[PDB]
């Protein structure tokens, strides 16, 4: 028994339709997709720069690794 | 006794205290659907498991033909052994996020719920490790060989426990047999593990994105949660599928399509990739015994993480300095990942340390450091 | 040290998601197999049956079968014995063990081609670079008699001569057999025999993505309507006040 | 969707390739001489085709023993004249019966005695029934193929 | 709540299963195989796993790999004793459990009972597979033998049996499957068992008098965690000696025989717990009919639930049962006998005549002298 | 041919409860396999090194495996070749298959001793009646050319001519080797070899026995210690009546 003994609760009147009175997915571009941008906004800063900063150390650590593996002139200058 | 039978029958009661009837929070996101998949993921690999087994042979001298005879003769025995291999991965990235959408919304706080949770992780680790040396490829062997050689490097009791569970004096057929063995019964302790995991989780029930009381306003599990939670399967289905039927080796080592051979070392023996994070932290320390402790505490460290909760707040919805810190030891794990598939050198090694170093540093120092912080910054 | 050429990425006409094997080059790539490479390399995971249907007719591949002796027995008196061979028995194996097969090519051991692409990086385009990319040693570099010099050869020494060259056989489909021909087409069998579900597999993917795309639209309204109900619900807070 | 996995994964069960492809052999009639019995191997077990010159459709296909020990009647279940085509083990113990000998010019048993005519039949023998005859058929005669 | 052994979500369990479960105060020894019955589980699954980590599902590997273990691993050679005969344990056990339950009216315990039978239904298959893994004479045979049966069964016949041999008769993929099999179902018996136990408690255990125990009731521990391990010395002591002093004494010399399809032993007879059956399945001349006799020989536990006509529910105060009840515990003995025997006269008959009691007794006999008692009672 | 005779009971030294096997006989029983039987009988599952702390002496062992060739490789070259053996290696095979030993012994096939006693109703009194057993057909009775009379062998038509008469060996210990001597020795090494665990497995059975005496008893008061409480318990019925 886990319905009843919940929580104290006062005052609150909520409503709503049944399913076959409205629309699975209503008003997409008015109210989803602006939403959607704003989530998307919201986080980005947060999410997106160690990420960044994460490709970064790969594109540097892959491409200091093979440029270690190329030779030096610098080595046979006087091997005549 | 009661109305309807669905209450008061010993067992359909069960069934619908736990997926009917069950109280769930009305916000709780698609992060919450990967425990669902994480259990139909293990009914699944059970399942192909299974099959699998009806066809295998475990002696050195027959097992990789016999996984080979099955993908060859065996009626779909390459679809079995496709799904089997790649669910393996299937149930690690859902065990993954699991885990992230647990510290990020401090599901940890369930502390039963939560060790109990960390058990199925090492208990699948070590599912994983046995089964991939049933094919006995080259990199079966030659894992099998590297991690449980860490082991010699334990004091007075190393050798002794190495010899052990060899069964003999290097990785061979009584070490095959037996891991066979642990394989085939593993999956089921898993299993056990999981409803205990379930138990403690319904003593509280489930925890939500605000991490505030959900008492307020609850839902039916059934429809809500089964249809989303049923969205959420074929959602992660089609990559799986695409990935197992399309590119079905995409994420194997070429290295096990070659029989195993004591006398020839693999020029680069790495793990699957969701070991490789712990690989990096392996070979982080260089000195057996050091390493094999910093690989060890880099999975049980997560049976610390309830006792350094010190934000006023459950979870980081409100906690903008702890969503970054969150996001770098993400970051902080795709490069420990990176690094886990790169051969020991410069820079690999610094940045190895770096990573692993770091890894501890954010879990151990600055979650808890930085959650006080932000306490302070709420005048609490 | 650490250098090593990897190679280019051809054009299959198996590379595609949903592109099958072209059956009449894997067709032709047996021919290169069973006349050039089973001298010295054994395919232990194919058997002649596993032909018909793919790649020949079942009179087709008995016939190939019989083209070999096989070893039987015990007989009566525990004797083994030569017999012809049937469409259950295996590609025949140019060596007895590795010992042998390493005995006569230089210690070199020629591996077993079941799964060659698949237990190389590089898969086909790897072998395909291999077959057609033998060429000097460039200078600095030697390589040590027995070995031939191959830039995509790890090390860039191998232990196998140019297996192929021009005309060195005959497709008796009339196809004409330059070096790069060749190659191709076995390169096409080796992908066959590595994985012979290949296209049953890729036809199989088809279906699982537009039962797929199906499904999970379907399943979204469902999940969405259901929903509705709370998605849309409004709610006020009327204290007495 | 679950109609297609289920039944790959049942059918998983069933024969693998390796095992249909001993599943049956083709025997060439018009290659096996008269009155000599020719044996070959049919799933791990003696598959005898023999057959039968002139005196084995007469000197043993008009015996007159009354009762029988099996219902062995011809024109029940079998096909060919001179041909005779039985699996080779004796239904008392498993054993395979000889060619060579046979008190009843059959085969012989040298396990128990069970002797076997020419047609395969218990004759003087433990055996209760006679030599199992397995599925065939002549889609081409110069050719049979059992299994 | 005060003490932690009632509030915690495990403990509390723990406990009112095995320490405060209230049980009756005068449940006699034969209550004492439920617990044997698990412990012997617990056991099989322990010597089988180190038994398994030694095998080789393997037609050409699985006599040797058997032998291997018993020369070579480190008691190796008892371990493979006590798993052998571990299964004998069991079916004793199982057997008197189940006498037990018919004489005392447990089964109007009717999910109890049910899911018991089910028990017995696994425990049996999980037996058969067994016994084939080593591979020898008796292994193949008898695996051949009954699984012929199946292809009996009209249409689907001889499709569900080269479904189930995974070709044309018993080979490798059969005992490699049937590995598979044997390793899996004991994991099966160990869930149900829990189930089994919970449908237990929502009624708690009947006792010898038939009446009402909420008068007198005891806490589990330490009156029967006592008495159950008293049980336990008491059982396990023949068990050890047995495999200790007489290890071959129950089983089939022609096992010691690597299999040979190419030669049938001259008698193919299963392990005592099967020879009742056995016996029932050949009094049948008619493979068909034999294969639903057999079925029926165990199926047919299902009914007696709904076979109970008497007021009371024990048969401790129903003499005429009791004779009734003893009969049929002979019959069962008589049977068993019959099954090691070979099918002949007077055999055939007798076994004929055992066959049929058996099944008059539990269909026709229990209910109505039931119905008969109650009358002498003036009910 | 139905009608069977079923072998007496004889006294073995080893048949006890308690009473291991008398490894002075094991060991001249060895010699017996060793010289008469191992000539057309294998025993698969012994090893020489097993004889070691058993019948003989490390060194002892060692050069009883060295009287053998086992054939080890394969070489550089792949080939099989010969070399004196090692403790390590089992008894030596006397024929290749099944089907050659049949060819050397009329089709009759001598079956592998390692389990023999246990793979007969009868074991060791099976055994020893057997090899103490050969004498004439009595009188309607034929044994076809080939066989042996054996009374003791179903069918009594054996394949195996009597192996065994007096002095056919000598103990190299002084023991005198009538035929029932020898056969007694060979039939106690053929215990061991079916079970080397049998001394081990009654040294165990004699502490579970004392264990499990001390054991029940103890915990026999316990359980009774405990149900004292109710077994002296009195009750009364007072209503106020
Ligand atoms: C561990 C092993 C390492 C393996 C690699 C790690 C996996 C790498 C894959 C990247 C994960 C993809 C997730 C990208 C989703 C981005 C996103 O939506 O972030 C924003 C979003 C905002 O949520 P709210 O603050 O509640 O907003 C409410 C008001 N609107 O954040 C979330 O969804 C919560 C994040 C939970 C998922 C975490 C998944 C990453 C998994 C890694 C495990 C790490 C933890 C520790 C493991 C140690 C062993
Ligand atoms: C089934 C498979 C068949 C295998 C063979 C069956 C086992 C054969 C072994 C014989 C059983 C030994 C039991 C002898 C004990 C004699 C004894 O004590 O009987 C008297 C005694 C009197 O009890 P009360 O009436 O309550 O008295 C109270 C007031 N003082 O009766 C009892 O103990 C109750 C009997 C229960 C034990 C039954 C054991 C026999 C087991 C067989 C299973 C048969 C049932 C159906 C199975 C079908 C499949
Ligand atoms: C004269 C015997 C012989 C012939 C003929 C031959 N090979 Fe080889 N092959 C070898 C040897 C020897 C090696 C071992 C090379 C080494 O490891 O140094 C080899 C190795 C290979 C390898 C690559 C090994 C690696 O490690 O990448 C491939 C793939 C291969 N052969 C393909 C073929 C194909 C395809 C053909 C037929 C067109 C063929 N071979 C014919 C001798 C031969
Ligand atoms: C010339 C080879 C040869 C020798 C030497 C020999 N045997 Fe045998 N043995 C056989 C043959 C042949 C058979 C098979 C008999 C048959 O099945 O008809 C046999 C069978 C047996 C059997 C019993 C088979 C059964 O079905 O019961 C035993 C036991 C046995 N031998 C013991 C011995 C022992 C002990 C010795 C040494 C004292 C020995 N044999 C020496 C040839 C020999
Ligand atoms: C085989 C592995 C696992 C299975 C089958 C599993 C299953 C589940 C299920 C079904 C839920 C409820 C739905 C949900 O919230 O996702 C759940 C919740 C949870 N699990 Fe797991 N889990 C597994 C592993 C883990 C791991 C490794 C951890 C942590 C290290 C863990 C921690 C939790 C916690 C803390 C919750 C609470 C969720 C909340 O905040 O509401 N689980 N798990
Ligand atoms: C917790 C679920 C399981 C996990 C995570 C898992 C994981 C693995 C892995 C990683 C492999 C190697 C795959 C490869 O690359 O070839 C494997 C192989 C195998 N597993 Fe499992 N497995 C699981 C359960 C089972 C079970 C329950 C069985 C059967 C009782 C099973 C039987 C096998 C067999 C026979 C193989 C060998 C054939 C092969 O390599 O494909 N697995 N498993
Ligand atoms: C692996 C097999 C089994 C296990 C582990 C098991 C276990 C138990 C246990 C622990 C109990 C409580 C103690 C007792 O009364 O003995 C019990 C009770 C019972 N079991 Fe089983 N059982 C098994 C098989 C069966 C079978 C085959 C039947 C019937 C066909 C059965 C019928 C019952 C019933 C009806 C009771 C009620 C006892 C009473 O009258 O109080 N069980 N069982
Ligand atoms: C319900 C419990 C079990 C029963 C009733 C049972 C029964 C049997 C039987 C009758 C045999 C044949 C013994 C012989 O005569 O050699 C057998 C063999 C075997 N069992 Fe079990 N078993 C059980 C559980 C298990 C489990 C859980 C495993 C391991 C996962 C296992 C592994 C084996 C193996 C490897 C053998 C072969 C070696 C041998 O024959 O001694 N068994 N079992
Ligand atoms: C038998 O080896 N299986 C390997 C594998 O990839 O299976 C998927 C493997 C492969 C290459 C290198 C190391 C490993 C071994 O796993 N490596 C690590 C580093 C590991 C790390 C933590 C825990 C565990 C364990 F034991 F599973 F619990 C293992
Ligand atoms: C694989 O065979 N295992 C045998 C055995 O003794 O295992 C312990 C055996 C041995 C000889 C003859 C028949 C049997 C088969 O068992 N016989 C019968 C007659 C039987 C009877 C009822 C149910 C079952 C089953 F299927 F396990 F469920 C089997
Ligand atoms: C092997 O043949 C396969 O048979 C399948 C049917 O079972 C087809 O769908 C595949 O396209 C075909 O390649
Ligand atoms: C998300 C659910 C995806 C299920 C996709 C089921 C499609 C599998 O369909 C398969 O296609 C093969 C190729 O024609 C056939 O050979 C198989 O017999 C058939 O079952
Ligand atoms: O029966 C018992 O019922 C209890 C209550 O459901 C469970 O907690 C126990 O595990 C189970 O054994
Ligand atoms: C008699 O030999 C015994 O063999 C055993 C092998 O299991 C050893 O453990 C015993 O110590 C040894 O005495
Ligand atoms: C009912 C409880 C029975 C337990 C009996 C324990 C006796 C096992 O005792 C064993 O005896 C062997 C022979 O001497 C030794 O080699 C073993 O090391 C020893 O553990
Ligand atoms: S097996 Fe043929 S006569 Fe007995």
């Amino acid at each position: 028994i886990h319905f009843g003994n919940l929580a104290r609760v006062r005052h609150i009147i909520t409503y709503s339709l049944s399913p076959f009175e409205q629309r699975a997915i209503p008003n997409i571009f008015s109210d989803a997709l602006p939403n959607v941008w704003r989530r998307f906004s919201s986080q980005v800063f947060k999410v997106a720069p160690p990420f960044l900063g994460a490709y970064l150390l790969y594109s540097w650590g892959t491409q200091e690794f093979e440029r270690l593996k190329r030779k030096n002139p610098a080595d046979y200058e006087n091997d005549q | 006794m009661a109305p309807n039978i669905r209450k008061s029958h010993p067992l359909l009661k069960m069934i619908n205290n736990s997926l009917i009837d069950l109280p769930a929070p009305s916000n709780i996101s698609a992060w919450w659907n990967f425990g669902s998949l994480l259990a139909v993921c293990l009914m699944t690999q059970i399942l192909t498991g299974l099959l699998l087994a009806m066809h295998y042979t475990a002696d050195t001298s027959l097992a990789f033909s016999s996984v080979a005879h099955t993908c060859r003769n065996v009626q779909y025995g390459w679809l079995i052994r496709n799904l089997h291999a790649n669910g393996a991965s299937f149930f690690f990235i859902c065990i993954f996020l699991h885990i992230g959408r647990g510290l990020y919304y401090g599901s940890y706080l369930y502390k039963e719920t939560w060790n109990t949770g960390v058990i199925l992780l090492l208990t699948l680790m070590a599912t994983a490790f046995v089964g991939y040396v049933l094919p006995w490829g080259q990199m079966s062997f030659w894992g099998a060989t590297v991690i449980t050689n860490l082991f010699s490097a334990i004091p007075y009791i190393g050798h002794t426990l190495v010899e052990w569970a060899w069964g003999g004096f290097s990785v061979d057929n009584p070490t095959l047999t037996r891991f066979f063995a642990l394989h085939f019964l593993l999956p089921f302790a898993i299993a056990g593990i999981t409803i205990i995991h379930l138990t403690f989780l319904h003593e509280s029930g489930s925890n939500n994105p605000l991490g505030i009381s959900s008492d307020s306003d609850k839902i039916p599990f059934h429809p809500y949660y089964s249809f989303k939670d049923i969205l959420g399967l074929t959602l992660m289905l089609t990559p799986f599928l695409t990935l197992a039927l399309f590119s079905p080796n995409l994420l194997g080592d070429p290295e096990n399509f070659t029989p195993a051979n004591p006398l020839v070392t693999p020029p680069h023996i790495k793990p699957e990739w969701y070991f490789l994070f712990a690989y990096a932290i392996l070979r982080s320390i260089p000195n057996k015994l050091g390493g094999v402790l910093a690989l060890a505490a880099s999975v049980l460290i997560l049976f610390l993480i309830p006792f350094l909760h010190k934000s006023k707040q459950r979870t980081m919805t409100f906690r903008p300095l702890s969503q970054t810190l969150f996001w770098l030891l993400v970051a902080n794990l795709l490069i420990l990942t990176w690094i886990g598939s790169q051969p020991v050198e410069h820079p690999f090694i610094i940045i190895g340390q770096m990573a692993s170093l770091s890894y501890f540093t954010i879990l151990l120092i600055l979650f808890p450091t930085i959650g006080t912080l932000e306490n302070k910054m709420l005048n609490y | 040290g650490e250098l090593e050429l990897h190679p280019p990425a051809f054009p299959w006409s198996h590379g595609g998601p949903l592109s099958a094997l072209d059956h009449s080059s894997v067709r032709r790539g047996f021919q290169v197999y069973k006349q050039v490479c089973s001298a010295c390399h054994s395919m232990d995971y194919v058997a002649f049956r596993n032909l018909i249907g793919v790649t020949h007719t079942e009179a087709e591949a008995k016939a190939l079968a019989e083209e070999v002796e096989v070893q039987d027995g015990p007989d009566e008196n525990g004797e083994l014995f030569m017999r012809p061979g049937k469409i259950s028995d295996y590609f025949p194996k140019p060596y007895p063990n590795p010992e042998a097969a390493r005995a006569a090519n230089n210690g070199a051991l020629p591996p077993d081609l079941s799964y060659i692409v698949n237990a190389r990086h590089g898969g086909e385009d790897y072998v395909f670079s291999l077959l057609t990319g033998y060429c000097d040693p460039p200078a600095g570099v030697v390589v040590r008699e027995g070995l031939h010099y191959n830039p995509y050869f790890p090390g860039q020494a191998i232990g196998m001569a140019p297996p192929i060259y021009n005309e060195i056989l005959e497709y008796d489909d009339g196809t004409p057999a330059t070096m790069s021909q060749i190659a191709k087409d076995v390169c096409t069998f080796l992908r066959w025999a590595a994985e012979p579900e290949h296209d049953q597999r890729k036809r199989m993917g088809l279906k699982m993505l537009l039962i797929s795309a199906l499904l999970t639209s379907l399943l979204y309204y469902m999940k969405r309507h259901k929903w509705s109900v709370l998605k849309s619900r409004k709610m006020a807070y009327r204290p007495p006040k | 969707a679950a109609k297609n996995v289920v039944t790959q994964f049942i059918s998983s069960l069933s024969a693998s390739a390796d095992v249909l492809a001993l599943s049956k052999i083709e025997i060439k009639l018009s290659d096996i001489p008269e009155g000599k019995n020719v044996a070959f191997k049919w799933r791990g077990k003696p598959l005898f085709v023999r057959h039968r010159t002139q005196a084995e459709i007469n000197q043993e296909a008009e015996v007159d023993v009354s009762k029988l020990r099996d219902p062995q009647h011809d024109l029940d279940r079998v096909k060919k004249p001179e041909w005779v085509i039985l699996v080779g083990v004796c239904t008392h113990l498993g054993c395979v019966p000889i060619a060579n000998s046979g008190d009843f010019g059959g085969y012989y048993c040298p396990c128990h005695g069970s002797h076997y005519d020419a047609s395969g039949r218990i004759r003087k023998g433990p055996a209760p029934y006679n030599l199992e005859v397995p599925t065939y058929q002549f889609v081409g005669d110069d050719l049979v193929v059992v299994g």
